[PDB]
């Protein structure tokens, strides 16, 4: 459907479709551009444009793929900070995007698959690019995400608590702790563990936890 | 010389600097005449230069290069059922694709590869042709012609070295098809070496399980007949002879469960050796031990064959391993629903011995769940420990819920519409939802129904249903049978077993009737009620408030909770009124859903569906006529119209309704149709007995990818509704529905389409067995 | 495509990752040392950098087009790279003069002695972004020989009159 | 639907029908199918006015070459087995020597029948069915099987003298690799593209030479119907490679005198210095024997499903699966006579022998042809 | 409460009497591990104690139990076999 024009012109046409906001059309041109002129100097930009447009068009699987290519086509590049950011952003959105949030319905009880991927993505960003233009935001994302991750795992511990799987409860709380000692969910998980110890006639071990709770009683 | 500089001509796909680096004679680098030649071939070696002409102005190099790129496109034409991409994959395998250079001298090789492709396809009479169209700069459009002449055909498998079996009987168990009758079209006669491989092993197993411990295959040579199609097959085997299993010599780490293993290996000495039995037993042991905690129980049989008498001592080596691998579990693909909903369905728990059966049990439960499309998992051993295996239950989630409604006639009439939508695990919250209604200028109706299947851990299926039927038969407000019906219906589902569950709860029904219709069924009920309605008038009213007890029980051992293929469900549900009602009566019913896969892969499935029921009074009382049994149009019955199956209301010589539009809505009335005008109003019965014979069939047009969510089915359906209190002496001039011999019958096809709002079943049926007053419609469309 | 007014420079949904509170690190009592550093939470802590949420552009990063043959297309810092491999060290300078007037740019100063120039702000924009801009540039042609480097240096980004710092 | 989907290539039909020597049939005493559409090496033989005819699934006929009169008839259908009358299902052509008629079956059986009545003189199982007609001579039955084996049997009982693994290809590449004899050596091609000489006396390989490419990675013409049975002329062997490439070589060394490795010739005969052949494209051509130099050619019957070429009554004779018979002027090079004797179709060898011309169709099987 | 049906609750992670006899105080974690591997629980911040406890509910009839822990010192040497039973 795309007419063959100079790669600069096709690119510009894609920009015009981005101007329209019709991401689908912009993408159509961008893809055609790399399919007509894959060796263009700014085919890398086309991929960046696609990462952007795919995000904008909710084509997160493709944004992801574009990023994968960018990485392999440009192992080292000034714009990686963005790419890495977007990888996390993409994966984050890929993990959580259901309209249920509108109704006050939480998603922390869904397995943070792509969110964990995004965790890594962003952690790579903030470490590799310690002060890039996307790092502050990404850092915040790592913090909140960790909390989400905890909420999920916390909920899991609650399930086992409800079930009566005291061993699992302890191990799940412990897992949270091993991962990190900081979310509120961690603070809440802490007594779930204690409870399980009493349920296992491990009162002494429960007391150990109680002492920890006392130290963290605020 | 020494190159002064380089006139970089012929680039496009290749950068100036890239060419410089490719050249042996980069600017400033000494140039021999041999280096000019070296440069020419070095530039050719880039694979992007159609021509290379390295020259120089004294010592300043210039190179008149012609580029051979860039593949702008590739066209596939004549490839028929062969996916262009597949063809492209081979093209790509040769380094050719969009963005690559076009080395035209390799076209013959490409074409060969494409014809070799066809060769492997089971075709070969085919030839291809690359066509190159030029594009601005250097670019090309690689059009590919695929002259598919004709596929090969399986002609005749010739087995030699055999001694006891018919070549043909062996063929009848083979995937290959060297003959397909029109009256027995069980496949197409097309050769594939993969089918052959399977058949060789089929053959092997054929003898294996017949005692042939020494059976083997020598070799095989498939006949390549002069015409690219005559496929015949030379099979060379050694029958071996029917050795007898004389014993089992199981040993090794039998985990202290050797007794159970002995039970598994209870074979008969002198039994024809059966290697598939052996295979089975090996796996039985693995499963046995899996039950006992052993995730990794190596089992290795060894037929100690005795050729001196043609018997065998099946030695078995076992290494059970550890018992306690169950560390933690995971779920995957649960991003549309609360994970705890899945967790509660696992019988296998964490910090545990492996209960491989519990794992499977949980998956069964998850399979029966209905909020998922597929069930799978991943028993991933945690590295570093025999006590640590994590199991990831990766599943495919299902979109649930369903909105539907009927509408018309409206526009020039009082605005009307129907409502009705299910959420089925509303937003992944675990709540089952089915809420509906309809606002009409005849009646307005509301209904709520929400269930929390696990209000508490145990499975407290907290189900509540509310309803409000503002029904007035509003052709005025009353006179034509007003009947508001509203109330409460709240029950609890109970955990009884893995397949068992109960139902119990209470009903509240407040009905408000006014100026009801002159008919036998209605009046008869009211006379049972101690009421005394007029046979000629619709001047009778009736308000009632009933309190009831609802109950039931379900059996559920049937595959998928939204389109199963093997198992069966039972759904007992009935009610009985309680003190405080205005009428003591009962109504008890039961539904059956049985799936017996015809095909071993469940491609075809026997579907048995029945419904049973009966309602009556508890002593001098009676179940209301408006609670009767009805059939046709929807639900399970098709071919006949909506609720037109069952007993029909008989009207009485009506004269005054308190509203009767001059000639219209005759109900045995004044304005025409006088006397006991029996109607076609299938008022329903007090007894039900129906059955459905449906057969799942596959759809050969929809890609399997989602065809497996679609269900077509052949059927033969029939059933009856009748009134055991139908006093035929009072109905002396009418039909006799006290007799169960009222079975209606239709047949044809069901068409389940899983839309965005779930499975929508459409159907065609031929209502053959029609009775008086019945209405019908061969083409029906349901949800 | 179809959206509820805007969405060119922002993230979808809310800004949950900014909206969310900081975490209540645990301070276990003496002797209670747990292996709570066993996760993969390698999160560095600093004030770097850029904006956040909607304020943070998710724009596909800059990279110019091959306006001239062999151009080393890549915007970095404030400079659009467009280096060119010709045959003589005085070809880009006259090419630039032509391009400048092809583009109709107003020039503050002309380094005709060398091969550079200083321009004023020229207005430009694109509806794929929620804002409009102006750019002041320092152009520098660097006669490396057959190759001449091309520096297009954004001396100042001005948001349609608002000098961006 | 699919009938229109298949891109079937059309054959050249049949330019200049002739009757210079107005061709006809001596008789059409068919007997019946026969070959049918089952590709097979089974083909007729003829000597002493005895038509050595047989169908694939059963009957064996001796017909009188004065009219086509059944002299006698028997059947190799085995009365019992895994079904009923376990049909003859013959795999190799008809060979006759002494008082015996020799035929290899698809059940790996080698039969010897009494030429005067059909009595099973003997029958013996061998290592697989044959792609080639057995060559009986000097006390031995020389056999080439589909599983690549060279076997020699005692022509008087079937006693196995030896079994030798030959030039086995990727699968059962169809073609007759019949061993021929010369000076005590057996000469045979191979379905994988090699050719060899093997001491006929003891099955002892003399030499083996690779000639050309076969199907598998160098997939050739699965359409083609060649002839890996060599024509040994003096000290030089003239033969087609499995893929129809023509080669001449030293009978006692395997050294290539010359070759036409350039296309899958289907059928050929060596008439002194005029090798008559049926190209891959079923084109008629005559070649020299000092290098395959074209003497003449004829594409009139291009792609027609031609049989092998034989000489009879001074003309080059070839039939086809369409049921047409053709007589070509031995030199240049065109029709002399043409006769559509049937439509049943010929694939078997034409038998210009015993002063006659015996041919065998798929179902119309036996015809004696004259002019 | 007054209910007969109850899904059984199990567990695992435990040592049998035979497994108990396999080891003894003074053995290292590894010496134990050589046939008893690892528990699926230890002491989050104390020492090298191994926790091998069995639990299992029998349809409202109480709960079965065998809590066994193995306290090992800082060198991984077993100091105490706490083979606690039910309750």
């Amino acid at each position: 459907e795309v007419p063959d024009n100079p790669p600069n012109e096709i690119y510009a046409t894609a920009q015009q479709k981005l101007q329209d906001g019709n991401w689908r059309q912009a993408i159509t041109q961008l893809e055609a551009l790399d399919n007509r002129y894959p060796f263009g100097p700014y085919s890398q930009q086309v991929q960046l444009d696609l990462i952007y447009a795919y995000y904008k068009n909710a084509d997160l699987p493709l944004a992801q793929a574009a990023i994968d290519r960018f990485i392999r086509l440009n192992p080292t590049h000034p714009n990686i900070d963005y790419v890495m950011y977007m990888r996390g952003l993409t994966n984050m959105a890929l993990d959580d995007s259901a309209l249920q949030g509108f109704f006050g319905v939480d998603r922390s009880d869904r397995d943070p698959q792509h969110a964990r991927a995004a965790f890594s993505d962003f952690s790579k960003l903030v470490r590799g690019y310690p002060n890039s233009q996307y790092t502050t935001d990404a850092t915040k994302r790592l913090v909140f995400l960790k909390d989400r991750l905890a909420k999920y795992e916390y909920s899991v511990a609650e399930y086992y608590t409800e079930r009566g799987a005291w061993v699992a409860v302890v191990n799940r709380v412990e897992g949270m702790l091993r991962d990190y000692p900081d979310t509120q969910a961690t603070r809440d998980a802490l007594p779930l563990m204690e409870n399980a110890y009493r349920q296992m006639q491990m009162n002494a071990q429960a007391e150990k936890v109680a002492k920890i709770i006392a130290a963290n009683s605020s | 010389f020494v190159v002064k500089d380089i006139h970089f001509e012929g680039l496009q796909r290749v950068a100036v600097g890239a060419a410089l680096l490719s050249m042996p004679v980069r600017t400033g680098d000494t140039v021999n005449d041999e280096d000019i030649s070296n440069t020419i071939r070095a530039l050719f070696a880039t694979g992007n230069f159609e021509d290379v002409r390295v020259l120089r102005d004294g010592d300043t190099l210039l190179v008149q290069v012609k580029e051979r790129p860039t593949i702008a496109s590739i066209t596939f034409s004549g490839n028929k059922s062969v996916k262009d991409d597949m063809l492209k994959q081979n093209l790509e395998a040769s380094g050719v694709r969009v963005g690559e250079s076009l080395d035209r001298t390799t076209i013959a090789d490409i074409e060969k590869g494409l014809e070799d492709f066809y060769y492997s396809v089971g075709k070969y009479s085919a030839s291809v042709k690359a066509v190159v169209t030029p594009l601005p700069r250097n670019r090309v459009d690689l059009k590919l012609v695929f002259q598919e002449g004709v596929s090969a055909e399986i002609q005749q498998i010739n087995i030699v070295g055999n001694h006891a079996f018919t070549t043909d009987e062996l063929i009848s168990h083979f995937q290959l098809r060297d003959e397909v009758p029109w009256w027995n079209v069980v496949g197409d006669r097309k050769y594939q070496k993969q089918k052959l491989a399977g058949d060789l092993e089929t053959l092997r197993s054929y003898y294996l399980d017949r005692g042939y411990a020494r059976f083997n295959i020598d070799s095989t040579q498939v006949s390549l007949t002069p015409d690219k199609k005559g496929i015949y097959v030379t099979v060379n085997i050694t029958e071996g002879d029917q050795y007898k299993l004389s014993g089992v010599e199981v040993s090794g780490n039998l985990a202290g469960h050797s007794a159970e293993i002995e039970q598994l290996t209870k074979i008969e000495p002198g039994e024809l050796y059966n290697g598939t039995k052996v295979t089975k037993m090996e796996d039985d042991i693995k499963k046995l031990l899996g039950r006992y905690g052993y995730a990794y129980p190596r089992v290795q049989s060894m037929p100690e064959i005795n050729d001196a008498d043609k018997t065998v001592k099946l030695r078995v080596n076992v290494d059970a391993g550890n018992r306690f691998y169950v560390r933690k579990i995971r779920f995957e693909g649960n991003d549309t629903s609360k994970d705890a909903v899945l967790r509660r369905e696992m019988r296998q728990m964490e910090g545990a011995w492996l209960g491989s059966d519990l794992v499977d049990q949980g998956k069964e439960r998850l399979n029966r769940l209905g909020f998922f499309e597929t069930v799978d998992t991943d028993t991933q051993r945690v590295p570093g420990s025999p006590d640590q295996v994590d199991v990831v239950y990766k599943v495919k989630e299902r979109n649930t819920g369903s909105f539907n409604f009927g509408i018309g006639y409206g526009t020039e009439s009082g605005v009307s519409f129907q409502a009705g939508v299910q959420q089925d695990n509303w937003l992944g919250t675990g709540y089952a939802v089915g809420i509906n209604g309809t606002k009409n200028d005849y009646q307005t109706y509301a209904e709520l129904s929400v269930t929390n299947p696990y209000f508490t851990v145990d499975g407290v299926s907290l189900g509540g249903r509310l309803f409000y039927n503002d029904f007035q038969a509003d052709d005025a407000d009353l006179s034509d049978y007003t009947n508001k019906s509203y109330g409460t219906d709240v029950t609890l589902g109970f955990p009884i077993n893995e397949y068992n569950s109960l139902r119990a709860g209470l009903g509240y029904v407040h009905n408000s009737l006014s100026n009801m219709q002159p008919q036998v069924a209605m009046w008869r009920y009211l006379y049972s009620m101690g009421e005394h309605p007029s046979t000629s008038d619709q001047d009778n009213s009736f308000k009632t408030d009933d309190f009831t007890f609802n109950y039931g029980w379900t059996y559920n051992k049937l595959d998928r909770g939204y389109f199963p293929t093997d198992g069966s469900r039972v759904n007992l549900t009935g009610k009985v009124t309680i003190p405080g009602s205005d009428n003591e009566y009962y109504k008890v019913t039961l539904d059956t859903a049985t799936y017996v896969p015809i095909d071993d892969d469940h491609k075809w499935v026997v579907l048995g569906r029945t419904r049973w029921g009966y309602g009556d009074g508890l002593g001098g009382k009676e179940m209301p006529f408006y609670e009767n049994f009805y059939a046709g149009g929807s639900s399970t019955v098709r071919g006949f119209q909506s609720n037109t199956i069952g007993p029909k209301a008989v009207y009485f010589p009506h004269q005054a309704s308190n509203y009767d539009p001059d000639y219209d809505y005759e109900c045995a009335t004044q304005d025409g149709a006088k006397d006991l005008c029996k109607s076609d109003d299938a008022v329903g019965g007090n007894a039900m007995a129906v059955a459905s014979l449906e057969f799942i069939t596959p759809t050969p047009f929809i890609s399997d990818k989602y065809a497996n969510s679609v269900r077509t089915s052949f059927f033969w359906d029939m059933g009856t509704v009748w009134d055991t209190n139908w006093d035929s002496s009072q109905y002396s001039g009418y039909p006799d529905y006290s007799d169960p011999s009222n079975i209606r019958m239709s047949a044809g096809i069901a068409l389940q389409w899983m839309s965005p709002l779930g499975p929508l079943v459409f159907s065609y049926a031929q209502p053959f067995k029609k009775y008086d007053g019945d209405k019908a419609e061969q083409f029906q469309f349901n949800i | 495509c179809s959206s509820d007014s805007r969405y060119k420079r922002q993230v979808s949904g809310d800004e949950a990752y900014l909206e969310a509170a900081p975490l209540a690190e645990l301070h276990a009592p003496a002797g209670m040392i747990l292996p709570v550093t066993s996760g993969d939470y390698a999160i560095p802590v600093t004030n770097g950098s850029g904006a956040v949420g909607k304020a943070l552009d998710i724009r596909p990063p800059a990279q110019p087009l091959a306006l001239v043959s062999g151009a080393r297309t890549q915007f970095t810092g404030d400079t659009a790279s467009l280096l060119v491999e010709n045959g003589r060290g005085n070809t880009l300078w006259p090419q630039v003069v032509s391009v400048l007037q092809a583009k109709n740019y107003t020039i503050t100063q002309r380094d005709d002695a060398g091969q550079t120039l200083t321009t004023d702000w020229v207005q430009w924009n694109r509806l794929d972004e929620d804002e409009q801009y102006r750019g002041r540039y320092q152009i520098s042609v660097k006669p490396q020989g057959y190759q001449q480097a091309v520096t297009v240096k954004l001396l100042n980004l001005e948001q349609a009159g608002k000098p961006v710092a | 639907l699919f009938n229109s989907e298949e891109d079937v290539v059309k054959m050249s039909p049949l330019p200049t029908v002739e009757n210079q020597f107005t061709p006809t049939t001596a008789w059409s005493t068919s007997v019946g199918s026969g070959i049918g559409n089952f590709y097979s090496n089974l083909h007729p033989a003829l000597a002493d006015n005895v038509v050595y005819a047989a169908d694939r699934a059963g009957l064996v006929k001796a017909l009188n070459a004065d009219d086509g009169k059944e002299i006698w008839s028997v059947s190799l259908a085995e009365k019992d087995g895994w079904f009923s009358k376990e049909p003859a299902l013959l795999s190799g052509g008809v060979t006759v020597s002494g008082g015996h008629v020799y035929i290899g079956s698809e059940k790996a059986q080698v039969y010897a029948l009494n030429t005067s009545d059909g009595t099973v003189a003997w029958q013996t199982k061998v290592a697989g069915e044959a792609l080639s007609r057995p060559v009986v001579s000097d006390g031995l039955v020389l056999i080439h099987t589909s599983n690549g084996q060279l076997q020699a049997l005692n022509e008087a009982d079937g006693a196995v003298k030896w079994t030798v693994n030959l030039d086995m290809p990727s699968l059962s590449l169809r073609g007759e690799s019949a061993p021929t004899t010369a000076f005590g050596a057996a000469v045979v091609g191979g379905d994988n593209g090699r050719v060899s000489a093997v001491l006929m006396e003891q099955g002892q390989m003399i030499w083996q030479q690779r000639i050309s490419q076969a199907t598998g990675s160098t997939e050739i013409d699965r359409l083609s119907d060649v002839d890996t049975t060599p024509v040994v002329v003096n000290g030089v062997v003239f033969a087609l490679a499995y893929n129809g490439n023509l080669t001449a070589l030293d009978l006692r060394s395997g050294q290539i005198m010359w070759k036409r490795e350039l296309g899958s010739v289907n059928d050929f005969i060596v008439d002194g210095n005029r090798i008559y052949l049926v190209d891959q494209n079923d084109r008629v051509m005559a070649l020299t024997i000092d290098g395959g130099v074209t003497l003449w050619t004829q594409s009139d019957l291009l792609h027609r499903l031609l049989t092998s070429p034989v000489l009879y009554n001074g003309n080059l004779v070839v039939g086809d699966s369409e049921g047409y018979l053709h007589w070509i002027n031995v030199e240049d090079g065109r029709f002399v006579a043409q006769q559509k004797v049937d439509s049943s179709g010929f694939q078997t060898e034409p038998v210009a022998a015993d002063g006659k011309l015996l041919i065998q169709a798929k179902d119309g099987t036996v015809y004696s042809i004259t002019r | 409460e007054r209910v007969v049906y109850r899904p059984d609750i199990n567990q695992g992670n435990y040592l049998t009497a035979n497994d108990v006899s396999k080891i003894r105080v003074g053995m290292t974690q590894q010496q134990v591990a050589y046939a008893l591997g690892t528990p699926l629980m230890s002491d989050p911040f104390g020492t090298n104690t191994w926790f091998y406890v069995f639990r299992q509910q029998p349809g409202h009839e109480g709960v079965t139990q065998q809590t066994l822990t193995l306290t090992f010192n800082s060198s991984g040497v077993l100091t105490n076999i706490d083979n606690k039973p039910a309750l």
